[PDB]
């Protein structure tokens, strides 16, 4: 039984009002049962697409949550996750860097 | 057809090898196996080759695989009376198996030297009624059929599988005896 | 208990429907139905991997159905049987487990034959032929023949019999029944074989030959209205008793 | 050093419910799907076909299938016997390795609750060593109950599986030796625990880059240096963090193959 680790980060560099996508890569969690919600002001994005489920040699799962996005100044973007061994839903906010 | 046995029928003589051939298509068969056919009773398993493998023996019998070639081949020596019968290759990928039309094997048995002739012979019952046999006639004689549709004439019988004993050629006619079986090919040392 | 299926032999009408069971190897989930036709080979119809048919593709037609609700017991259902459909059909069944992959177990088979009438269905008539005393003059051999004539359809088995025992030395039949008038489509069949004994065996009068054919015809559960027997599956055979 | 691998993952959650999901990888570039319901694959690119044709892949995918109805049904059968094994998850990596004029390689391992469990080895299957009791049992039935399907697995691994990853390897050839130029940015955050700069290069292909922060011609020890990660592109993203005194003479040096020899240097202002 392994914890997910959550990485937020965007496809190209984040210009204010340019289509860009936000990845949230999934990595290392067991057993393979998980909800990934990529949430814009706290409010759950719903054109979510994502890669096929895989494994890594120690067999531990992995998957990567992406959507299209056009950044603004105060949208505030998260990607949340619910697993068995997490106790509440982890929220790891994405860093638009200013 | 992604298995194909070409050469519907085959005659081998009892003691000599009997090569039954085969050819598939599929280059995903993965396994490879032959069954026989009795008449009236339905095939049976006989033998099987993994694509793996490129030779199996079991007894008398062996299964050639050649993969380059996409041919299988099965090998019965020596070939006995028993083993007359239809044999069919089945080739399969997971759970699809492809079977081929079949082989007519027939196994000629071994007899002694021949006295060709032919008898009138009288019914048990009813003593009118007559019938002629042409017998003991060599193994390459050939049974032509009746020109008249009120005389019947049989073609050279098959000798039972399970025959030990008093193994011998015959055909039939019936409706005069002598002029009977004048359509075929009758030698000249032929009794009366 | 192998593969079986039932009926043996069926004989039908064209028009009427046709069920055919095959009960497989118990533990079995793969079941194959196939059909032999006079003049072919081995054709696939449907197979079974489990309650489920995932190849429906050999079916000739509509009519056609099959069913592996257990999946254990199949059954293949003919709705308005018609000539082309006269064949033996043919079940098997196989495992996963075990070292051959897809050995399959036949069952015995379902000959299959639907005619224009049943009017046409006739049983042999057997007749025996004691040796010739010119052949147990030249050779010391005694070769008895036993002819069936004027039956329909083409299938017979044929077995000699001396004293009580079924014997096979001597013992030769013809491959395939010979039609009495080649030319008609309704064409009644014969069908010949031969018991070649010692003199010495033949010359004794307590030895009993018979000749004995199994008709396969019309069942007891037929619809039969003629001024002639039932021409149904049965034993119809002939005798001789040894000269001296 | 080139292979083909399928992963297949499997979860058994109760007597009456079981999921798998299945893929296709030329190391780590996907390549094929699998569609569940209709039992199929999918093919990911234009090339992923290989030099198989649409009746040897058909019969794969029935291969397949039947693998799925035999594995399913006897897990489900033997699993029937005790319910607090439930929830379980079984996951099978199995393909081919080859190798500059040696003879290939083939694998095929098995995971019980992300436990390594089996392996298949020369014409035998190995239970892992100390971790399993199951590993015995299970090894045992598949070498005296399923020879039969160990040697279509001993095949398929060791003869479909290199003919198929060779005419894959030529067909997407320019695919997947293709070189793709990384896009490379700075930004700044505070430093929550001082500034912290971000150096970004994002979109680059193959996987193997490096960024350095730069002092003019020294290279800088970063403070954080990022794991390479995946976007949707087949492509990649990778990012070093360098915590500075507020407010200069720093750079960032993006090296990447793709780049051939010159390498992308930002500067910060
Ligand atoms: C063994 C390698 C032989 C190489 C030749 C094959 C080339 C195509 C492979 C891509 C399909 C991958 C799908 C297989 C995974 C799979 O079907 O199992 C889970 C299911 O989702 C359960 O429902
Ligand atoms: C099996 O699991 C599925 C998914 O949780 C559920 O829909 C189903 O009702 C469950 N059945 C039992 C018997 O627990
Ligand atoms: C195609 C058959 C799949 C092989 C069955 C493996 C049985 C393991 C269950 C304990
Ligand atoms: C408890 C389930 C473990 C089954 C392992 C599967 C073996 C793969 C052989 C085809
Ligand atoms: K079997
Ligand atoms: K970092
Ligand atoms: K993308």
């Amino acid at each position: 039984q392994r914890t997910p680790k959550i990485q937020v980060y965007s496809r190209h560099p984040a210009e204010n009002g340019k289509s860009n996508f936000l990845n949230c890569y999934v990595s290392g969690f067991h057993p393979s049962d998980i909800e990934v919600d990529l949430l814009k002001n706290g409010e759950r994005i719903e054109k979510v697409e994502h890669s096929d489920l895989s494994f890594s040699k120690d067999w531990s799962f992995y998957l990567l949550y992406y959507t299209e996005f056009t950044p603004t100044e105060k949208d505030e973007y998260a990607c949340r996750v619910n697993h068995v061994t997490l106790s509440q839903p982890k929220i790891v906010k994405w860093d638009r860097d200013m | 057809q992604q298995v194909k046995q070409n050469s519907p029928s085959l005659s081998v003589q009892e003691g000599r090898i009997s090569i039954l051939n085969c050819d598939y298509t599929n280059s995903m068969f993965d396994y490879f196996l032959w069954y026989k056919k009795y008449p009236a009773e339905g095939p049976t398993f006989l033998i099987s080759i993994s694509s793996i493998k490129d030779k199996n023996e079991d007894g008398r019998f062996t299964v050639f695989l050649n993969k380059s070639a996409k041919h299988l081949s099965l090998h019965i020596v020596p070939s006995q009376p028993g083993d007359s019968a239809v044999y069919f290759c089945a080739a399969s990928v997971g759970d699809k198996i492809i079977f081929g039309k079949g082989t007519r094997l027939h196994i000629l048995p071994n007899m002694q030297n021949p006295d060709p002739a032919v008898y009138q012979l009288r019914d048990s019952k009813s003593s009118d009624k007559s019938v002629c046999l042409f017998t003991d006639f060599d193994s390459q004689t050939n049974v032509s059929q009746s020109k008249d549709s009120d005389v019947y004439i049989t073609d050279k019988c098959v000798l039972d599988m399970r025959s030990m004993d008093f193994k011998s050629n015959s055909a039939v006619a019936w409706s005069a005896c002598a002029n009977a079986f004048n359509n075929s090919i009758i030698p000249e040392d032929t009794f009366f | 208990a192998g593969v079986s299926q039932s009926p043996s032999n069926k004989v039908t009408e064209k028009g009427k429907d046709v069920e055919l069971r095959c009960d497989p190897i118990s533990g079995h989930t793969a079941l194959y139905w196939y059909r032999q036709s006079l003049g072919q080979g081995l054709e696939f119809l449907i197979y079974f991997q489990g309650n489920s048919a995932p190849d429906k593709s050999g079916l000739p037609s509509d009519r056609f159905s099959a069913e592996r609700t257990g999946g254990s017991v199949s059954t293949l259902t003919i709705q308005r049987t018609q000539q082309e459909d006269s064949a033996v059909y043919l079940c098997a069944s196989s495992s996963y487990r075990g070292p051959r992959m897809n050995e399959q177990f036949f069952g015995p088979g379902t000959r299959l034959t639907v005619l224009e009438d049943l009017k046409n269905v006739f049983p042999p008539e057997v007749a025996v032929f004691e040796p010739s005393e010119a052949e147990i003059s030249h050779t010391q051999k005694a070769t008895l023949v036993c002819l069936a004539t004027g039956f329909y359809p083409d299938h017979v088995e044929l077995s000699w019999w001396v004293n009580g025992k079924e014997v096979h030395s001597g013992v030769c039949t013809d491959p395939q029944p010979l039609k009495e008038q080649p030319a008609l489509n309704d064409s009644r069949y014969a069908l010949s074989s031969r018991l070649r004994v010692s003199a010495t065996f033949w010359q004794n009068p307590r030895n009993h030959f018979r000749c004995q054919v199994q008709f396969y015809g019309l069942s007891e559960n037929d619809e039969w209205t003629q001024d002639r027997a039932k021409p149904v599956t049965q034993i119809v055979s002939a005798e001789a008793w040894g000269r001296a | 050093h080139v292979s083909f691998h399928v992963i297949q993952i499997f979860s058994f959650v109760n007597q009456s419910w079981a999921r798998g999901q299945g893929s296709g990888w030329l190391d780590e570039l996907q390549t094929h799907g699998w569609d569940s319901e209709s039992g199929t694959i999918i093919f990911l690119h234009n090339w992923s076909k290989g030099n198989f044709s649409n009746e040897e892949l058909s019969d794969l995918e029935l291969l397949f299938r039947f693998y799925l109805f035999g594995l399913t049904r006897e897990i489900q059968d033997h699993a029937s016997q005790d319910y607090s094994k439930y929830p379980f998850e079984v996951q099978v990596k199995a393909g081919c390795e080859l190798h500059s004029g040696k003879s290939p390689e083939g694998f095929f391992q098995v995971a019980f609750n992300g436990l390594d469990l089996l392996s298949f080895q020369n014409t035998t299957w190995v239970p892992s060593p100390g971790c399993g009791s199951l590993a015995q049992s299970v090894c045992h039935l598949l070498n005296h109950q399923y020879e039969g399907v160990t040697e279509t697995v001993y095949n398929l691994i060791r003869s479909t599986c290199p003919r198929f990853l060779l005419g894959l390897l030529d067909a997407g050839k320019m695919y997947v030796h293709r070189q793709v130029r990384p896009e490379a940015w700075l930004s700044s955050r505070p430093s929550l625990g001082q500034l912290l700069l971000v150096c970004h290069a994002s979109g680059f292909y193959p996987k193997p880059v490096w960024v350095t922060w730069m002092r003019n011609e020294q290279e800088q020890l970063g403070t954080k240096h990022g794991d390479i990660l995946p976007n949707a592109d087949g492509t990649w993203y990778l990012q070093v963090i360098l915590e500075v005194a507020s407010e200069a003479g720093l750079s960032c040096r993006v090296r990447h193959s793709s780049l051939g020899g010159q390498d992308i240097i930002l500067y910060w202002g």
